[PDB]
């Protein structure tokens, strides 16, 4: 147009084969450093001085197995800059502390946060409301909380999930056994919003499909599928329905949507070690009786069996040398 | 300055919008209840 | 142990909202708002007429 | 006290399913 | 010249001007589901432990025993029944019947065929209706995670103690012990329902943006704008070309579904073959096809066992198990 | 009752007696040449 | 050679996909 | 009980007997594209 | 078609150099993964961690030698 | 509206509603304050996390 | 300057070196001669 | 010794009527018959002109 | 029959009426709490 | 805690007194 910065901008904005914006100053670089540095680490880069652990390709593990692994206990919750005062410029040392881990946690932080940016700048570039931003905003916070703020709350960067299937494994069956994680009603709601969303969206094109009107051309002005029917089907067989399509889809918005933001509020709480571990009441109860026993305090058992069995080597930075007496058995208790 | 107000606006709540919260509320203490006891 | 405080947080905490949303329907009620089967807004103020006449 | 106030809830919810079961608004058809 | 007493009773039966369609297959559902939620209301507020290992040490799951909902849960059959029928009336008395596990082969046996003559009952009303007889078959999913976690997992394992205890602490009980005996998380079915779970989740997200998005100005300003949707209208609610550009821009070119029949199609088929997949492994884990074994596959040149993350899990499972075994 | 065989065919007598009255006026004897049966004598 | 965008990006993710697709070919033939 | 279990089976067969003897009360011709 | 008789030798070129990469150890090196005859050395027969924040680099350079 | 002492004088605080420097006016200053500020939050950042290890700071519970 | 220090002035001009200006001037570039 | 009853009774016994008054008082609002200074209605469920009017 | 009901009436609660049952139920929370307490 | 219920309830009804009396229904005379 006038200046500089508007030929930029038409630039940015022209309708190419994929969409840059400005956004994509941010998100092409960072998403394709975290993508490109994950499976960098995933082929090649071991765990084996941080975790004790083989996780590349090279070392034969296959896709299941391979990650890249968070840094050592030792590098406490350091940025673990390729020029920082731990590996010093040497990318060597850099890639056997858990430098990478740090290189695909900070460049897909920034990816996400281009990825959001993207969603508005794309929104206001084709005239429609922002709301695929704020649903987005939902996987932002789980992955905020889950990489960044609970490794932020523990020890170091060590306690945080490592970017693989199998390590991603082990940190559900982490957080069972040291947070007592399934019984935090925070992760309760992120299991009804996720649930709920995966019904919603079975039972949505399920209907859609099922009360189509006999005749999808893109420019039909008329809907293609009967609302008067699909709400007459669910009140006779659910007892509701819904009535207003527009509803319908906030509904389909905000049930995962807040599931992820419900679930991401107790990560937090469980990054200050802020947990839901026990009901004070019946521990006491079965501390004095000895007959006493729920659901919930046979869980308790699991979760000590699920501590004392992995933290010798889940935790190797740490001793943790611990004889056959003192580990934990449904056998001699 | 003691005027008729422009910006006053009605405000609705229609009957699903009651049960939605309704249901809400209770299933949040159904779920909390537990844990604010022990 | 029966924990005092915890018997009012449930109390509280289910009451009070529960109170919120039945006075904010009752007084929509009067309105004639507490429906979503009625038309969008004729006027400020003023609610739509009903699908039912 | 404490089961009480359980089945209190428990029974409050049902109630409340009952009634935006078979008292909710019926919907109407624009014309 | 009268009507007989049978037509008036198939007409009110298959009547759609009843608030909730009843149907052949209701005459079912009903009583079936009514038992079933009696017993279970009842069975959950007051009811004995329940000896459920067969060793004489029961488990308390009932709100007057001293837990709460939480933890509240209508515990599975003993160990000493098995797979066998035990209807109320083969016991020798109503509290031997709750010592060992009664009502919970009564709630789920009511419930299963309540669940199935749902599917049916779905199918009828859209026959009724004059519509086309999927949802059933999507509903079909959800109801064969159910029968793999309360029927055919006990049938493999051979006891109905081994079944999803009908409670919230006792499902993630039976999850852990599941995960101790079986590695479900390494189980590629398992992977392909948390993949179906979580992009329906996805999707479902997606596809509500993408039309609260592209919403047409019907209202005022600041009134809601689900009163801009008329109950019955025929021209369509939100802007289609706009939300396919916006979803076109997102990724590539062009990425959208144009064609809204298949991208609700895929909507609804996505997380019902997932939870098919996922059904359909828990419930091949309980005839001992467990998941997948990556335990000690690197090892050093000297022989030496290097762990890889599937030995950290293994670990996990193995400090379940030996929690689980009780004197085994 | 006693050998549990007579509640079986006792109330599927019963039933089947009324279904027996509701088939009686229905005039199904001639045969169809269609996917489903469309004929229902509905008497009121 | 140099297309405003298509060129760089797409050498971008093929160049290295290659590369390591050779790497991995590589990994299968080494005996542990 | 045995009485007990007399209006169990009772009831169940009841039931079954409705579902059965419905299905076969002409279900086909139950709906609305009939043709007269 | 110009462009693919140049995709039809920097294509095998850059499998090639991939697969030279990993056969001649260059992988092993560069990335500090260990070979399968140095996880363990004889005068080292536990797990090698780093102890130390800020003197990593010294310390491996000090085990991982030989 | 209403004209109260205090109204009349707070009255020319409020009178530049939708004044605006004609152009990009003061935006090239601002980037630069704005850079400066980004290099700023870093340091402050490293220094802590303890990624720059300064000559005589040492981040530590102190004395006195 | 400690080693920690000059590493990080190092990687501040590094970066506004190879990273800002020449995108910057690509992008001028680009979008004068299109 | 905290009566634990005694508090629900003094609290429950203070919040269900102030609740009740509060809600019938804004649904009065909606309706417009909120005020005593007011016509007798003119019709049955019409309330008569305020004095101001 | 499910006619619309003619004995259905509107209820009526005037700010002064308002006022004295607030003032009516503070002061006789305010008298009662000490013989509830003890 | 009793002297804190005390309190709120003596302080609540002061309240009702302050809006009671400056947040009255305004008497309008009738013409
Ligand atoms: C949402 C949209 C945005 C999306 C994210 C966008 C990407 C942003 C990326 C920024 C992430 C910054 C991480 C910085 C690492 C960190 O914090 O590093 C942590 C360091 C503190 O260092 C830790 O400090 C600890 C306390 O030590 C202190 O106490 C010890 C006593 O034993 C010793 O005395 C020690 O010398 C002394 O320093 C231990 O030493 C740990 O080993 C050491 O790692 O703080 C510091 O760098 C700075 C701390 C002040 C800033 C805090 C704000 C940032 C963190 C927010 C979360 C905090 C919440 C925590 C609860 C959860
Ligand atoms: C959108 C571009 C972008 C962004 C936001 C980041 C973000 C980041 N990078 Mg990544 N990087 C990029 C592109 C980017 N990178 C590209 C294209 C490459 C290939 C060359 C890299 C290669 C790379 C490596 C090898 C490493 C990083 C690292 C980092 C982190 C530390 C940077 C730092 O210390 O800031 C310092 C502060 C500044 C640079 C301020 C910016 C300059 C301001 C705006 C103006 C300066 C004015 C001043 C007066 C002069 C940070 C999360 C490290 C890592 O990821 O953590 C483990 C690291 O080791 N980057
Ligand atoms: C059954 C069931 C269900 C439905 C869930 C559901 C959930 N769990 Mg729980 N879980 C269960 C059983 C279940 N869980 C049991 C038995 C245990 C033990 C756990 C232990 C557990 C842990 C330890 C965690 C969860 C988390 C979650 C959430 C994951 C959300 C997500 O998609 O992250 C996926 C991540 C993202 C979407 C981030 C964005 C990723 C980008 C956009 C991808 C880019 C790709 C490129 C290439 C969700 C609420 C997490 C949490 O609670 O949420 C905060 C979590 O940390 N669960
Ligand atoms: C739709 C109606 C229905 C159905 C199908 C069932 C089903 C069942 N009930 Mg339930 N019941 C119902 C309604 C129903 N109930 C109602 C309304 C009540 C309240 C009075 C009860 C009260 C009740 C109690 C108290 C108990 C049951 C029990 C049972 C089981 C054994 C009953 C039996 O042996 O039947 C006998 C039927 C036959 C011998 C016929 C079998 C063959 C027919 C033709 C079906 C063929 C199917 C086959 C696949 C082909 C069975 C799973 C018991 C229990 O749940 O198990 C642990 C038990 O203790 N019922
Ligand atoms: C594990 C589950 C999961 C995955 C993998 C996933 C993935 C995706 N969802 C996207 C979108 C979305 N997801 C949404 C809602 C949801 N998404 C959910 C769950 C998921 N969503 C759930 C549960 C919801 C419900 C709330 C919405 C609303 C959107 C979108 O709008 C967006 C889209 O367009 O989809 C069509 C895309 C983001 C593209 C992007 O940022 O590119 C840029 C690339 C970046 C930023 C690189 C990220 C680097 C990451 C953070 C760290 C490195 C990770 C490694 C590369 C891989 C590690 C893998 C191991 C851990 C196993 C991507 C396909
Ligand atoms: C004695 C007793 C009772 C004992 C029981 C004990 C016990 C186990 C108690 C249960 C406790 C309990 C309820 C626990 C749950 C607590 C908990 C986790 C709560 C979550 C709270 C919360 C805030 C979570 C945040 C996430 C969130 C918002 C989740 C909401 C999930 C949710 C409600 C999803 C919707 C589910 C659902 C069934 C929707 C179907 C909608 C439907 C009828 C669509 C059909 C349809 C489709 C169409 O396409 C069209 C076109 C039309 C027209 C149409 O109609
Ligand atoms: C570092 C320096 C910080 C500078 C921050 C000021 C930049 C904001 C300039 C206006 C941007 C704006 O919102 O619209 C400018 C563009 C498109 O906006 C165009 O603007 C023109 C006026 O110049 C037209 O009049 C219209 O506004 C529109 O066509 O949209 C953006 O949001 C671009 C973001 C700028 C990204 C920062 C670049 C520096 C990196
Ligand atoms: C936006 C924020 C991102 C900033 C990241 C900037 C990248 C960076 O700092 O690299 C850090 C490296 C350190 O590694 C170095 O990399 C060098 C690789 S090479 O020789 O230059 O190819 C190597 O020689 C040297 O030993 C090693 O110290 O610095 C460089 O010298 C490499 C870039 C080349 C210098 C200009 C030519
Ligand atoms: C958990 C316990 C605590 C919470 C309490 C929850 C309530 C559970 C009570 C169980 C019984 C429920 C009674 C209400 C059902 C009913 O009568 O519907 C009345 C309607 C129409 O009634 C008919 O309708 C006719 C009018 S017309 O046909 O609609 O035109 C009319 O002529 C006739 O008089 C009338 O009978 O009939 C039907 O829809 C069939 C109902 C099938 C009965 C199962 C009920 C399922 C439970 C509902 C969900 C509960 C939550
Ligand atoms: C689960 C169980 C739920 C139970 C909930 C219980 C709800 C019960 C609440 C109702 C009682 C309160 C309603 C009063 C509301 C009320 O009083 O409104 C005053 C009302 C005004 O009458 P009008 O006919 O003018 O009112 C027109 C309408 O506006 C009234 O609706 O007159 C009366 O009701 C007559 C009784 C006079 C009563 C005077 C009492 C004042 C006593 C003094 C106060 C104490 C100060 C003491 C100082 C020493
Ligand atoms: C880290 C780092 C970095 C970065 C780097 C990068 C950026 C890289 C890239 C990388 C890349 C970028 C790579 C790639 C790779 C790829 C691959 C490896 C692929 C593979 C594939 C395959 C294997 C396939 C398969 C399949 C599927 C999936 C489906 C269908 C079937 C088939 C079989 C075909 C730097 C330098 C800055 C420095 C620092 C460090
Ligand atoms: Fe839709």
């Amino acid at each position: 147009d006038r200046g500089v910065f508007d030929l930029i901008d038409d630039w940015l904005k022209r309708d190419r084969f994929v969409f840059v914006g400005w956004s994509g100053l941010l998100l092409f670089p960072c998403a394709f450093l975290a993508v490109g540095g994950w499976l960098t680490g995933i082929t090649f880069v071991t765990s084996w001085y941080t975790h004790g652990l083989a996780s590349s390709f090279l070392e034969g593990c296959n896709f299941l197995t391979a990650a890249v692994s968070t840094p050592a206990n030792s590098m406490g919750h350091s940025l673990l800059l390729l020029w920082g005062p731990e590996a010093q410029g040497d990318i060597t040392r850099w890639f056997q502390i858990g430098g990478l881990w740090t290189f695909v946690a900070l460049h897909g932080s920034f990816g996400v946060i281009g990825f959001c940016l993207r969603q508005f700048e794309i929104a206001r570039l084709v005239g429609i409301r922002p709301y695929n931003a704020i649903a987005f905003s939902g996987p932002i916070a789980v992955f905020v909380t889950v990489f960044l703020v609970y490794p932020l709350g523990q020890a170091s960067w060590f306690f945080a999930p490592s970017f693989g299937v199998a390590a991603i494994f082990r940190f559900l069956l982490f957080l069972q056994g040291f947070h007592n994680w399934t019984l935090n009603p925070f992760h309760m709601m992120g299991v009804a919003g996720i649930l709920g969303g995966a019904l919603l969206c079975a039972i949505h094109g399920a209907t859609v499909e099922n009360t189509l009107f006999e005749d999808f051309t893109p420019t039909q002005s008329e809907e293609t599928y009967s609302m008067v029917t699909a709400n007459r089907f669910w009140s006779q067989i659910f007892g509701v329905a819904f009535s207003n399509k527009r509803w319908l889809h906030f509904f389909m918005l905000f049930v995962p949507v807040a599931g992820m933001w419900t679930s991401s509020l107790g990560i937090v709480g469980l990054a200050l070690n802020l947990r839901s571990y026990d009901f004070v009441s019946q521990e006491l109860r079965a501390a004095e009786d000895p007959e006493f026993e729920t659901f919930y305090t046979k869980n308790n058992l699991l979760n000590e069996g699920i501590r004392s069995w992995m933290a010798a080597q889940d935790q190797p930075h740490e001793n943790f040398i611990f004889p056959e007496e003192v580990l934990p058995r449904g056998n001699a208790l | 300055m003691s005027a008729p107000n422009p910006n006053k606006q009605p405000v609705e709540l229609n009957r699903t919008s009651l049960y939605w919260g309704l249901l809400l509320i209770f299933v949040l203490a159904v779920l909390f209840s537990s844990y604010f006891f022990n | 142990e029966v924990s005092f405080g915890a018997f009012l947080a449930v109390i509280l905490g289910l009451f009070i909202p529960v109170v919120f949303l039945v006075t904010l329907y009752i007084q929509s009620e009067a309105q004639g708002t507490a429906t979503n089967f009625r038309l969008p807004d004729k006027a400020p103020g003023v609610p739509g007429d009903r699908y039912d006449a | 006290m404490e089961a009480l106030v359980y089945t209190f809830l428990l029974i409050g919810t049902l109630i409340v399913i009952f009634f935006a079961i078979f008292f909710r608004d019926p919907p109407r058809i624009v014309k | 010249e009268s009507a007989s007493f049978w037509e008036q009773f198939c007409a009110w039966i298959t009547s759609t001007e009843n608030r909730l369609y009843i149907g052949w297959f209701g005459c079912l559902m009903f009583p079936t589901l009514l038992t079933a939620t009696s017993a279970y209301i009842i069975a959950f507020i007051a009811a004995p432990p329940v000896d459920i290992d067969g060793i004489r040490e029961p488990v308390a799951g009932s709100l007057l025993y001293g837990n709460n909902i939480i933890s509240g849960a209508v515990v599975p059959s003993s160990n000493a029944i098995g797979v066998h029928f035990y209807p109320i009336w083969e016991a020798a008395s109503i509290d031997e019947w709750l010592y060992n596990g009664g009502p919970y082969q009564l709630v789920v046996f009511h419930f299963f065929i309540g669940v199935c003559a749902y599917i049916g009952r779905e199918w009828e009303l859209s026959y009724r209706l004059g519509m086309r007889p999927w949802i059933c078959v999507a509903f079909s999913a959800p109801v064969a995670a159910a029968a793999a976690v309360f029927v055919i997992y006990p049938i493999g394992q051979g006891s109905f103690s081994d079944g999803m205890p009908l409670g919230i602490s006792g499902t993630f009980n039976f999850m852990l012990v599941f995960q101790a005996e079986h590695n479900i998380l390494m189980h590629p079915f398992h992977m392909l329902g948390v993949a179906g779970v979580f992009g329906g989740s996805l999707f479902s997200a997606m596809h509500g943006s993408l039309v609260t998005s592209s919403l047409i100005r019907e209202t005022s300003e600041n009134e809601s704008l689900n009163y801009g949707y008329k109950f019955g209208q025929e021209e369509e609610t939100y802007n289609i070309v706009a939300a396919h550009g916006y979803f076109g821009r997102l990724i590539f070119q062009y990425a959208s579904f144009n064609n809204s029949r298949a991208l609700h199609f895929f909507l609804g088929a996505w997380p019902v073959v997932g939870i098919w997949f996922t059904a359909m492994g828990v419930a091949t884990m309980a005839f001992n096809l467990n998941g997948f074994n990556f335990n000690q596959s690197v090892v050093d040149s000297q022989g030496r066992v290097i762990n890889t993350w599937a030995d950290i899990l293994n670990r996990s499972n193995l400090g379940m198990e030996v929690m689980h075994e009780r004197n085994a | 009752d006693d050998s549990l065989g007579f509640v079986l065919i006792g109330v599927t007598a019963v039933i089947g007696l009324a279904w027996a009255q509701w088939q009686s006026y229905q005039d199904d004897g001639d045969d169809f040449f269609d996917t489903y049966d469309s004929r229902r004598a509905a008497a009121a | 050679p140099i297309f405003t965008f298509r060129w760089l990006t797409i050498h971008a993710l093929a160049v290295p996909t290659v590369f390591f697709l050779g790497a991995i070919t590589s990994m299968q033939f080494i005996q542990r | 009980m045995f009485t007990l279990k007399i209006l169990v089976y009772t009831v169940v067969i009841f039931f079954i007997s409705l579902f059965t003897f419905g299905f076969l009360s002409s279900d086909p011709s139950r709906n609305p594209n009939r043709k007269d | 078609i110009r462009y693919w008789i140049i995709h039809s030798i920097t294509i095998p070129s850059l499998f090639v150099a991939g697969f030279l990469f990993v056969s001649t150890g260059l992988a092993y090196d560069a990335f500090g993964t260990p070979r399968p005859n140095e996880y363990f050395t004889q005068d080292r027969q536990q797990i090698p961690l780093v102890n130390d924040r800020f003197s990593a680099k010294q310390e491996l350079e000090d085990l991982t030698k030989g | 509206a209403l004209r109260t002492r205090l109204g009349e004088i707070l009255r020319p605080l409020n009178a530049e509603y939708g004044k605006v420097a004609p152009g990009w006016g003061t935006t090239s200053v601002m980037g630069v304050f704005m850079a400066l500020f980004l290099v700023f939050l870093v340091i402050i950042l490293q220094i802590y996390n303890s990624s720059i290890i300064l000559e005589n700071v040492d981040v530590d519970w102190v004395t006195v | 300057m400690t080693p920690s220090l000059s590493a990080f002035l190092s990687s501040v001009i590094l970066a506004v070196v190879i990273i800002v200006i020449p995108i910057g001037a690509a992008l001028v570039f680009v979008s004068t001669s299109d």
